């Protein structure tokens, strides 16, 4: 469905219709993470200059911080089971109640 | 009281009867629940669009309404119903004869207050149950404890406390334990309203002498007092949009807004609702919004909105006054006249004693609108004469509408009470027209009619003159003077040729509108009160003074039917669209349906309230009636539109105590055969003969031009290998010996058994029955499969079977067809062995019968020869 | 008299949506644009419902009991209909694009595919009275991520299979207790899942995708789960699956591809039974009979409908309709059949009762503009813009002659001699009228005198003069037959658009551009009447119009008019949304008929919703073709300026509601109007109206029956007519014994003679009492043969109906009888040996 | 089973095939076809029908017996016996499997002498007329009527549905009795179509 690449050209995030999001290493072409089951297919993905990973699933918009890393603990998670520090829960979320998100774009030099 | 032709559908024009409405929230959205007599309606707060109505009418009028998320609680008599989406989910029946008064729901507790100062508590059986069902306990407040209960309120953050508010003072009950936690100090003035504030522990109390008290329940002391001398509080509500505003509604119809922080009055909205109907019965701020929804007993629901301040700073000081946002409404008093605006059942025109004319929509309530009374500037240029203070036009006694020229010029005429002219209106613009029609004889207008072309308007005066105006230019054209008393009816046929009139003198005038001549005059026994003309059938009925309806044919000017049975004055009546029924309402509280073809009362109803008006939809699907009480219009559905209705006369004596089948259902089924000697075709499609004769050629046409491609590896028995239905001749199973060509016993077809059985019994009636039933492919297959080898028994039997059929003279076209197929398939066999005695005798007997059926040819030839000659020369 | 109701729609058998067979399999329900048409194939009868959506129908279903029909348009607007009573029970707006609706095989529930949600509702009871909210929701399911393509019910009404554009198929349980039984999602398809079905045992689930793959799903060990045990592929080169249906009992899979060819497969083996092609256009819908024997396919582009009996490889039904093409219509002289001329260049003969095309003729290259029968009826003539007039022989269906001008003139109007010996055509570019001899085919002469294009022509049946009109603001009466050639011009205030000739031949009416119908006396050449029609006409605002409908003068006139055969009424239509029926002697509008209520047509609404208007303009005018998923839909083949004469893709503008032709039925009180959607036929057949004639108090249905019991048959019959009740006339008619028919027939009053003859003609055609009806006709003609002659035009339709009964059904019976007599004599008499 | 699952007459006619036991005798000319085809005959009988199967070499006959502890269908013995006879009469094995699989397939058996007492060359011509050159006439009858015919000298065995073999029987008899070839072929065209039609 969507492809996003970071500024450094080192990481790539891809979403598929199989409800899966995969983070890639496009210098060495090694898959880093595979979030196999998403609640719904992700329509868009974007990566900011700081490295925030943004995902949109219909009306939902979810952000993760430090997802683009080789470490296993950095894998995106939606919820920490019992407050496990290693699990990388979403950095921010927002719900557009009745709207389906069309596309995502980070404003270049603004938060 | 149950009709066999009509059933209630709903009530139009009602928004609220005055019971305080209930506001519920689903998510971000809001909805309002209003009471309409014995039913409630749910509106969408954002659009005021009707969403749901209660599925059934309650036995008694609803006294209270409370809504929480999807569920709505409606209290009536001693029972509390729980509704979801307008459908009852559970009915709570209290064990005392006292009627419920107030209703409070917090948490899993449902609190119902009866008129005897008894509070019943119900609780959820399960913590996750949607609504409370189980009866928990009963708390009764005695006169020493406090006065009559004014309302039940629950304050937030209170565990299992119910704040009972009485006229004397406020009481705090613990529902879980059923004990009085606290009693407030007595108040000098009678409390009338209570409302929990958005602040903690504080409830706003409104007294009978214009005092609003911010009572603090925790401290048990007064916090503030607003004074509104010479006013009675009916509603209270706080603003939750971050501005400390308080709205006070009064029985005088005024809504005051205070600023609690500033101790000042923001504004007052004067006469938003009529005092005579209870003023402002309910006024509630929408949670977290600047919108306030107001209601009253005048059948109206309004919304007002606070605009943002116009000052960039000090916005709290510069407060914009509230602005009207949207509203819905209807008549404040029962409608006096109703009519159908169009051929479809979309719109209705209604007029009421409140001096307003409304256009009501059956299809959607939001489309209902009030017809404007703003006047058009006079064409002459002089100033129109009227009082500067604007008032509504008087009550409308009569109305007449046409749609032949809608959008071109005025298409409605109305007659007013004690007024010497008729006003015109325009349906397309929804505004009063620019013409006014005067009687010109110093008499009041009693009758209005319009021609079907929409070019003429007829006005009947109380002094007996009929004036005729043109609707486009409003110029008087003709004036007829025959009646000496009031003209109570005028009508003109569809062709605009013959005009009819009736009056209180009892004469019926027949005029020629084209030539302006008096065709005839008919005098009836009693004064005539009303007229309805049916243009398709040229019949009109007259409601006479002697409690009769007299149906007259305009073409021949003679009474054709006269209807008796009403015990009092006939208020209204109407023709069914097909011209076959008359439904009339009378002052004896009965609606009777009369069948003109037989001239008898086929149905009767007993209405609680006398029906003033009766009107059929031009489609015939709906019947509209208005009653002496109630601001709405009762819509009934015509069950005759989905099933036949018996025209057997209704029992008169039985009806008073409450206060040939083919002819009865207006149908006739043709006989199978009128007479044995008469030739009769088969009862079926006439193409069956042609299909049987030409089966092959029809089928060669049917085949596709190119052969379908198919797989080489195909099951040989695919057609038989079907998981299980097919009833074809192929799918026949044998029913339970030496070999026989036709069929060995136990393995022969059904058809061959019947043929052999018939030959022995000397009767092929059973076989002829199955031949007629056989499909064309099956018939050809059986005849082709007949035994064609000596001694030729089956062919002889088949000829004998067909010969017997021809004797019956029924289904003869098929027996001729079967014989033709026999010659087609076995003609060579018959030709080769024509000398055989068995075949010859069977053939000869067939000829003797077949020779008789040549009379049909003689009839057929004669009719063409004469019919061709008659039509040509 | 003027009580006409919409009866059926000819010319179109399928427009879009899904066609459903009846449970009995004996009726086919086909959406025809804005309405639903029901064809009874065994009885050879058809009818179209009167109710009407505001947009085209998208999905329909009929419950197994056959009592309730639900139809849904493209906006989600639904109408529930009582099938037996043909009345509307309720209107429901589902506020979304409902792709499919299906009744449960029990009938208690029906399901809806509305976007990505599956809605299950409770079926209202047909016996119950109408109420405000008849439907009761049962559940809403939201598991799919994109729109649901279709849904399927299990045979036990316990499970539902839904297929979506998510490349997925999903199963639901109707009962919440059984949710664990079926909560599975089926993945693995590359394209949209077009259909998912259960096997008869319900242990095998088949899914089909648009790419052309069929997956077999089974509950098996790898502990048990649904798995794809087998995968089959349609190796269609580029065609994509367009529709699929499965019959569990016969294990038949019918798949329709976008290339226009369909295949029948046997599952789970995947054996190809048959492969056929209905054309080059996609197969939009496919349906199966309950028995599994008949397969119905429909193609939207050409409006084809096809029922295929795959067992015998025969066509039960094979029809193609017209949209926006019919230019003209003509009734057969007996009224049995109606012919149409279309812009395709094809002439089609339609059976009124059946609703199907009997024959098609494709000789003409260009649009056929007019068609007309000879007085005899055996022969037909048609003119076309290709420059030719062609004569057709219906006995042998040969174009036995073709007439052509010397200078290559397009012909727009036509007229035929009542003797059938001279044919005249007019044109919009020549200003002359060409005349040919039918026997020779030679151009007899070219009539001149018009200063403008000839708009219309008509021969008078008796005096045989020719009346022509033109945009020259004049009418000319030509006495072509006779030793002397005379022309009588009559001036008119404005351009003449249509012309009709009285059956008497003594007057001619013309519709002008001012919106007037003026009647002239031919012999005296003076006006005798005038009808003003501009106010009556309903003209709607087009979406592209920048001016109001009131100020619009696009079509406030009538382009076609026809008389009733009695001579007392005119039916008129034009490029507008009204068919107006006027009464000539009184010059009044008897009734007006709205042609269409379809917002898909352009001229329907006088006022347009201001919400659609924006700063850009109307939202409707924005072209959303690029949204369409298939390349064929996106392609734009429109020529920049075309108005007519091409396929709908060429125009780029919405179809506009208009009536091209109108005529009265020669044999019945009905008229047919060629319009954009099809041939609307309005008839008075129902006759629920109570229209008594000369009643008195003593006349009653009870008194009528009493008269029969007393054997006063003449008094009983006359009293029945005065009531004018069909059931009472029928009851009296069949109770009169044969011996006393001639006595009654001689004594019937002359006033009621037209009524009895009308009843016989309608009754006899479909009745079984052939001999009884012929006896009555013989008695009536013999007794009152002279009276019918003196008034030919009062009895014309009644007489024609009687002749139809005597010729079309009575003759066919004796013809089959008489050949048996001769076949008999030959077999017995001759010598059969060796 | 899936979670969505729903909650002794002899077919052969003209010959008497009849803890229960059935015995069928195999003629010598079917011994070798039985041997090379036996590997496909016992599986369906012992697995699907749950019968006990055996051939007796001493009597050259095949024995079927119902096993009450395993057999469940009361009719299985008769269906298995009717299967075995069809192979015995001369039908191909896959043609014989249809009897086990279907429940409405019946074998019609009769002799030429039953139709007419033909002898010498008259009998031989009758068998020729039924068979035709290269078996064309027999091929046509089987295809039109959707049946399977085995023409063993003067003995004819017709397998198919009831109405189907009823039509094949008439066609064969007309060929025996000498009806013109054209009338038979034309009738074969009609019965072919008329059988497959719904109406």
């Amino acid at each position: 469905n969507s492809i996003a690449i970071d500024r450094s050209g080192y990481y790539m995030a891809t979403t598929g219709a199989d409800r899966s999001m995969k983070i890639w290493d496009i210098r060495n072409f090694k898959q880093l993470h595979s979030v196999e089951s998403l609640p719904t297919p992700g329509t868009n993905v974007s990566i900011s200059d700081t490295g925030l990973l943004a995902l949109s699933r219909g009306p939902h918009v979810t952000l993760w911080k430090d997802a683009l890393k080789l470490s296993g603990d950095s894998k995106p998670c939606f919820g920490s089971m019992g407050g496990n520090p290693h699990r990388n829960t979403p950095y921010m979320s927002h719900l557009f109640a009745g709207n389906k998100v069309e596309n995502l774009g980070f404003v270049p030099f603004e938060d | 009281k149950n009709s066999k032709i009509f059933s209630p559908f709903r009530i139009i024009g009602n928004v609220s009867n005055g019971v305080p409405f209930a506001t519920g929230t689903l998510g971000s959205t809001f909805y309002i629940v209003t009471c309409v007599g014995k039913t409630f309606q749910i509106y969408d707060a954002n659009t005021l669009h009707l969403l749901f109505v209660s599925e059934k009418e309650t036995p008694s009028s609803i006294v209270a309404l409370s809504a929480h998320f999807h569920y709505v609680y409606a209290a009536y008599e001693n029972k509390v119903g729980i509704y979801k989406r307008g459908i009852e989910e559970h009915l709570l029946e209290l064990e005392t004869d006292a009627n419920v008064e107030h209703l409070c729901i917090f948490g899993d507790y449902l609190c119902a207050s009866t008129d005897d100062n008894s509070i019943f508590i119900y609780k959820k059986s399960d913590p996750q149950d949607k609504y409370p069902s189980e009866f928990y306990t009963k708390l009764t407040v005695t006169e020493i404890q406090g006065g009559e209960i004014v309302s039940l309120q629950h304050l937030a953050t209170y565990l299992n406390k119910l704040t009972v508010v009485t006229k004397s003072n406020v009481l705090l009950f613990n529902v879980r334990t059923g004990k009085l936690v606290f009693t407030s100090n007595e108040f000098p003035d009678q409390i009338t309203t209570a409302e929990p504030a958005p602040v903690l522990d504080i409830i706003a109390l409104g007294t009978v002498t214009g005092e609003v008290i911010m009572f603090n329940m925790r401290k048990g002391k007064r916090i503030r007092t607003i004074k509104i001398p010479q006013s009675r509080i009916s509603s209270l509500s706080f603003r939750t949009d971050g501005s400390s505003h308080l709205s006070v509604g009064t029985s005088s119809g005024d809504l005051i807004f205070y600023d609690l922080d500033r101790r000042s009055r923001i504004h007052v909205l004067k006469n938003i609702h009529r005092e005579s109907y209870g003023g402002v019965t309910q006024a509630t701020f929408l949670n977290g919004q600047p919108i306030i929804v107001t209601s009253g007993g005048d059948n109206s629901l309004k919304e007002y909105v606070f605009d943002p301040s116009l000052s960039q700073g000090s916005g709290d000081v510069v407060v914009q006054p509230p602005r009207y946002l949207r509203s819905r409404g209807g008549h404040s008093q029962p409608p006096s006249y109703i009519a159908f605006a169009d051929s479809q059942s979309h719109f209705m025109l209604s007029a009421s004693k409140d001096r307003s004319l409304w256009s009501f929509s059956l299809r959607k309530d939001a489309q209902s609108q009030e017809m404007s009374q703003r006047l058009h500037k006079k064409q002459d240029g002089g100033r129109v004469g009227g009082s500067t203070i604007k008032s509504k036009f008087p009550e409308i006694v009569a109305l007449a509408i046409e749609n032949a020229r809608i959008g071109e010029w005025e298409n409605i005429i109305t007659a007013h009470k004690d007024e010497k002219f008729a006003r015109t209106w325009d349906m397309r613009n929804k505004r009063v027209g620019r013409w006014t029609f005067d009687t010109t004889d110093d008499g009041f207008v009693k009758s209005v009619a319009m021609s079907q072309c929409g070019n003429f308007g007829f006005i009947g005066s109380s002094n007996g003159s009929i004036t005729i105006y043109n609707m486009q230019s409003g110029i008087l054209r003709k004036k007829y003077k025959l009646h000496k008393r009031a003209v109570t009816g005028i009508s003109l046929d569809g062709m605009n040729r013959k005009m009819v009139s009736c009056g209180l003198d009892g004469i019926v005038g027949f005029y020629d509108f084209n030539k302006s001549t008096l065709l005839g005059k008919l005098k009836l026994d009693a004064p005539i009160t009303a007229m309805v003309y049916h243009r398709s059938s040229d019949l009109f009925a007259l409601a006479l003074d002697d409690l009769s309806i007299v149906v007259i044919d305009a073409v021949t000017q003679r009474v054709v039917r006269q209807l008796w049975g009403h015990s009092n004055r006939i208020t209204a009546f109407d023709f069914s669209p097909e011209g076959r029924w008359i439904v009339s309402a009378s002052l004896d509280s009965t609606i009777r349906t009369w069948d003109l073809p037989t001239g008898g009362c086929i149905d009767g109803i007993i209405v609680d309230n006398v029906a003033t008006n009766v009107k059929f939809s031009p489609n015939g699907d709906l019947l509209a009636t208005t009653h002496v009480t109630g601001n709405g219009i009762c819509i009934w559905t015509n069950r005759a539109q989905f099933k036949t209705v018996s025209t057997r006369t209704i029992d008169e004596s039985e009806f008073a105590r409450m206060a040939l089948n083919d002819i009865d259902f207006n149908t006739y089924t043709s006989l199978e055969q009128i007479d044995k000697e008469l030739l009769t075709l088969s009862i079926g499609p006439r193409s069956k003969m042609n299909t049987l004769l030409h089966l092959d050629v029809i089928r060669k046409r049917s085949k596709p031009k190119e052969a379908p491609k198919k797989s080489e590896k195909l099951p040989f028995f695919l057609q038989l290998s079907g998981e299980k239905v097919r009833e074809g001749i192929a799918h026949e199973t044998p029913e339970e010996n030496k070999f026989k060509v036709t069929g060995r016993l136990g393995f022969e077809s059904h058809f061959t058994k019947q043929l052999r059985e018939g030959s022995q019994s000397k009767d092929y009636s059973s076989l002829l029955a199955t031949l007629i039933n056989f499909s064309p492919a099956a018939v050809d297959l059986e005849i082709r499969s007949l035994n064609s080898f000596e001694p030729f028994d089956e062919i002889v039997w088949f000829i004998d079977a067909l010969t017997q059929g021809l004797k019956s003279n029924k289904n003869f076209e098929l027996y001729e067809t079967f014989m033709s197929l026999l010659f087609k398939a076995h003609g060579d066999v018959i030709h080769a062995n024509n000398k055989n005695q068995d075949i010859a005798s069977a053939l000869q007997n067939w000829e003797d019968v077949h020779k008789k059926e040549d009379r049909l040819d003689d009839l057929v030839k004669f009719c063409m020869g004469v019919a061709a000659f008659v039509t040509t020369a | 008299k003027s009580d006409f109701k919409f009866s059926n729609l000819l010319g179109t058998v399928y427009r879009q949506g899904n066609i459903t067979f009846s449970d009995d399999g004996k009726q086919l329900l086909s959406p025809v644009g804005n309405r639903v048409s029901v064809f009874d194939l065994i009885n050879n009868k058809s009818f179209t419902f009167e109710y009407e959506h505001r947009k085209n129908i998208a999905a329909i279903d009929l419950n197994k009991q056959g009592t309730l029909l639900i139809s849904i348009d493209e906006d989600g607007r639904a109408i529930l209909v009582n099938f037996k009573a043909r009345n509307v029970l309720h209107h429901f707006n589902f506020k979304e694009k409902c792709s499919a609706v299906k009744f449960s095989p029990d009938g208690r529930l029906f399901a809806l595919a509305s976007g990505r949600f599956l809605q299950i509702w409770k079926t209202p009871d047909v016996n119950k009275d109408r109420q405000f909210a008849p439907f009761v929701r049962h559940r809403v399911h939201a598991g799919h991520f994109q729109d649901i393509t279709s849904l399927t019910w299990s045979q036990d009404s316990r499970f539902i299979l839904t297929t979506s554009k998510d490349l997925s198929a999903k199963i639901w349980s109707v009962d919440s207790e059984e949710k664990n039984l079926a909560a599975t999602t089926f993945n693995g398809h590359r394209d949209y899942v077009m259909g998912a079905f259960f096997s008869h045992d319900q242990e095998k689930i088949y899914t089909v995708s648009k790419d052309g793959a069929v997956f077999v799903w089974e509950f098996t060990k790898r502990k048990y789960s649904w798995r794809i045990t087998k995968k089959h592929f349609f190796y269609a080169n580029q065609a994509k699956v367009k529709c699929v249906t499965f019959h569990p009992a016969t294990r038949l899979l019918a798949v329709g591809f976008t290339s226009g060819e369909f295949r029948l497969y046997d599952l789970p083996d995947f054996t190809l039974i048959q492969q056929l092609s209905m054309g080059q256009n996609p197969v939009n819908t496919v349906s199966v009979n309950q028995t599994g024997e008949w397969l119905a396919f429909g193609s939207s582009k050409l409006g084809q409908l096809l029922v295929y009996e795959w067992q015998s490889e025969s066509y039960i039904l094979k029809q193609q309709g017209h949209f926006d093409s019919t230019n003209s219509l003509a009734y057969s002289p007996d009224g049995s059949r109606v012919v149409t001329a279309s812009e395709d260049g094809k002439i089609k003969v339609w059976d009124i009762t059946s609703g199907f095309c009997l024959a098609t003729f494709e000789e003409h290259t260009s649009s056929v503009t007019a068609v007309q029968f000879a007085k005899r009826g055996q022969v037909m003539f048609s003119s076309s813009l290709d420059g030719t007039v062609r004569a057709w022989d219906l006995i042998r269906y040969r174009n036995f002659r073709t007439f052509t001008g010397t200078e290559r003139i397009q012909f727009n109007c036509l007229a035929v001699d009542p003797s059938g010996e001279v044919v005249c055509a007019g044109s919009l570019d020549n200003f002359d009228i060409h005349v040919w001899s039918v026997q020779t085919g030679q151009l007899l002469d070219a009539l001149s005198g018009h200063e403008g294009p000839v708009s219309c022509l008509s021969f008078s049946q008796e005096n045989s003069v020719l009346a022509s009109a033109s945009w020259d603001k004049t009418i000319r009466i030509w006495s072509i037959f006779g030793r002397s050639q005379q022309v009588e011009p009559i001036e008119v205030y404005s351009d003449v658009l249509a012309l009709s000739m009285r059956p008497d031949g003594k007057e001619v009416a013309v519709s002008t551009l001012k919106g007037q119908i003026s009647i002239f006396n031919i012999e005296d050449a003076k006006q005798v009447g005038n009808i003003d029609c501009r106010k009556d006409i309903i003209s709607g605002r087009f979406n592209q119009d920048r001016f109001t409908a009131k100020n619009s003068e696009r079509s406030k006139f009538f382009t076609t008019i026809h008389y009733s055969f009695d001579g007392m009424a005119i039916v008129a239509g034009g490029n507008n949304n009204s068919i107006c029926l006027y009464d000539v002697p009184n010059e009044v509008l008897l009734k007006r008929f709205i042609v269409s209520r379809n917002m898909a047509l352009n001229g329907t609404l006088e006022f347009l919703n201001s919400k659609k208007m924006t700063e850009a303009g109307s939202l409707d005018l924005i072209d959303d073709a690029g949204e369409n998923s298939d390349l064929e839909d996106r392609i734009d083949n429109s020529l920049p300026g075309s108005q007519r004469g091409g396929d709908l893709s060429t125009r780029k503008m919405r179809p506009e509601v208009r009536v091209t032709s109108v005529q009265f039925s020669p044999t019945a009180n009905a008229f047919a109007a060629a319009s954009t959607e099809g041939l609307l036929i309005y008839s008075t057949n129902d006759t629920i109206l109570f229209d008594p004639f000369d009643l008195d108090v003593d006349v009653t249905p009870h008194s009528t029956v009493e008269a029969l019991r007393e054997k006063q048959f003449l008094n009983a019959l006359v009293m029945a007519f005065r009531l004018n009740e069909e059931y009472l006339i029928n009851k009296v008619y069949e109770a009169i014994p044969i011996k006393e028919i001639p006595l009654v027939a001689s004594n019937i009053p002359a006033i009621y003679l037209p009524r009895i003859l009308k009843f016989i003609g309608d009754f006899a055609i479909e009745s079984q009492h052939i001999e009884f009806n012929l006896i009555w006709i013989k008695a009536l003609l013999s007794a009152s043969g002279g009276y019918i002659n003196e008034h030919k035009y009062l009895f014309s339709t009644a007489m024609r109906s009687i002749q139809r009964f005597i010729v079309r059904v009575a003759k066919e019976v004796v013809n089959t009888t008489t050949d048996n007599k001769y076949t008999y004599r030959f077999l017995v008499s001759t010598d059969g040996s060796m | 089973v899936a979670p969505t699952a729903l909650k002794g007459s002899s077919r052969i006619i003209g010959i008497n095939n009849t803890f229960e036991s059935r015995k069928i005798m195999v003629p010598p000319h079917r011994m070798t076809p039985l041997r090379n085809s036996w590997t496909k005959i016992y599986p369906p009988l012992v697995e699907h029908l749950k019968l006990q199967v055996r051939m007796n070499l001493k009597t050259k006959s095949v024995e079927l017996r119902t096993n009450p502890k395993f057999t469940t269908d009361p009719g299985a013995l008769q269906k298995g016996a009717d299967f075995i006879k069809a192979f015995t009469l001369g039908f191909d094995l896959d043609d014989s499997i249809a009897l086990l699989r279907l429940d409405d397939l019946y074998i019609e058996t009769f002799e030429v002498k039953d139709v007419k007492t033909l002898t010498g060359d008259h009998l031989s011509r009758a068998i020729g007329r039924i068979a035709g050159k290269d078996g064309k006439t027999k091929f046509a009858i089987e295809n039109a009527t959707r049946t399977r015919i085995v023409l063993a000298d003067s003995k004819i065995h017709i397998l198919g549905g009831f109405t189907h073999i009823r039509m094949a029987r008439e066609s064969v008899v007309s060929l025996i009795l000498g009806s013109p070839p054209g009338k038979v072929y034309g009738n074969l065209r009609t019965v072919a179509s008329r059988l497959k039609e719904r109406y």
